[PDB]
């Protein structure tokens, strides 16, 4: 049993499966169940939002087949939009520092995207200036993915109801995921709160970069996480409460569930399901715990996570 | 600081 | 639709989706569609054969969970079982030329697989060397991908039935397929012989090692094919023509394909996808042409091939 | 002569 043939690549974003751990969860503590967000085609969550996006652009008239799009990313967005330009026919422009790696610049390319390098010194902030004076110059559409409401949105018409129809019947106390948007737990978590008006909704960041619990912002390795300020994407009233997570603690997390369950995921992976384990054991036997893991631990191969 | 998103 | 809950990630290999291809195909020649095995949770086609090879072991009383296994393996075989053994409770340990990158030999340890390095000057020959000493003195279980009856059974069980309920009511007028083990040409080639018995068998294979044509073995580039001999896996009666692809032409159709169609495959998906155009320019408009892509670009970003 | 598979 598979899918019908489909036109596009795109047509199979969505629908990712979920597992159930085994082995990184003891008996009593609640079950915790994990949503493979990396088994969308383009390798991680922000596979629905680049689609999101784009398809909000080109049914509104901004874009068209042959446009170009601009974004500063340094991350899977920039992937996701790269994936989705060359499979709906949109050229594509990312700022990002000079600092981003060979194997990283080489993957964006090979979707045919067009690579603009911002100083390394300048970070994140460099690539959104730049990103911002080709879009004035040059008319490219941005995206924007911390301020499209199509971002939170996507989560609330696809993933959410996702985890409704697979968890028929099931009562889910809690769910967790790690803010970087925070489109994932928005939209997400507007869908469930509908559904189980007693679950909690925890968000998850870094302990080091603690801007959701009144902390300052601070340099981490949580990559995808602590974007170091509150997006316009993310809805602050969706969450009940905030699970901070050290820069080791994930990276361990993530180690022992590709050896012990045979799940390979990034380091935010980490950080979300040692968060869910956390809130597993606060609950105990008998709960259901639900988290997502954004992105597949390959990607990672030359961080320190599997270094 | 850098983020990766 | 997504799956319902899963308690072992192994559970959700297969059922891969496919995809019909837009632009680097003529309109007048024959639709060609590819099924992506890298949607498979390890990220590539010996997904199935890692779990195949396994379960049949264990029906068989070879092996139980704690037990070793060992397979001389450079490619996605190791990591499909790496990946497996992880899941299921197995050790593994694979012997490989110390010539492997520290990127493979991180994936492989990141699943807690052990690596065993052979002199780089002894190539395969010293791997299979290692692999069957360790077997002998220690009592691993080779699993023997050229060889295990598993790994073109699974094939004939999941690969083509999916593509038999993928294509109901069309015919399926050629299928093409690369040859590295020969499990998928061999399982997925006798299930669709059956139902389209006026279909076109195609192997694929290097015009650097044409071995099935009749050449002598020779270094090549295209990762996943060109074993150098005719594997035990390989049903050698199934295939009606053979088609030669060389390193360069490989290379330029997955790069055309990751630009044009968002499709983002291996070295061998290329030489796949440049037959099956060849091959449907030879069918004309109407027909239909099927081929699967083995693994995903970005296990690749460190080869010629996205560099 | 190397394969990878």
């Amino acid at each position: 049993m598979a899918q019908k043939p489909v036109d596009n690549i795109t047509q199979i974003i969505g629908g990712t499966p979920v597992v159930k751990l085994r082995n990184v969860v003891d008996d009593n503590a609640a079950d915790v169940y994990v949503k493979l967000e990396y088994q969308n085609p383009g390798g991680s969550v922000k596979d629905r939002i680049a689609l999101a996006m784009i398809e909000k652009a080109e049914r509104e008239g901004k874009i068209k087949p042959g446009d170009t799009i601009v974004e500063p990313t340094s991350g899977n967005t920039g992937i996701g939009l790269a994936f989705v330009c060359a499979a709906k026919g949109y050229k594509a422009v990312f700022t990002m520092p000079e600092t981003m790696s060979q194997e990283r610049r080489n993957l964006l390319k090979a979707y045919g995207a067009e690579l603009v390098l911002t100083p390394g010194s300048e970070a994140m902030k460099g690539a959104i200036k730049k990103a911002k004076e080709l879009k004035e110059e040059h008319g490219y559409f941005e995206p924007q993915q911390f301020e499209n409401p199509a971002n939170p949105e996507v989560h609330e018409l696809t993933t959410g109801p996702e985890l409704l129809q697979q968890f028929e019947g099931k009562t889910i106390d809690a769910f967790l995921a790690g803010v970087g948007t925070g489109g994932t737990l928005s939209g997400v978590g507007k869908v469930l709160k509908k559904e189980y008006p007693n679950i909690e909704i925890v968000a998850i960041e870094p302990e080091a970069s603690p801007v959701l619990s009144g902390g300052e912002p601070g340099p981490h390795k949580l990559q995808g996480l602590g974007a170091g300020f509150i997006p316009g994407t993310l809805n602050t009233e969706i969450y009940d409460s905030i699970i901070k997570v050290g820069n080791d603690t994930a990276m361990e997390m993530s180690r022992r569930v590709a050896k012990e369950e045979g799940i390979l995921a990034g380091i935010s992976s980490g950080a979300a399901i040692y968060a869910a384990i956390q809130k597993a054991k606060e609950l105990g036997k008998g709960k259901t715990v639900v988290t997502v893991l954004p992105s597949n631990g390959e990607r990672y191969l030359s961080t320190p996570l599997y270094s | 600081y850098m983020a990766y998103i």
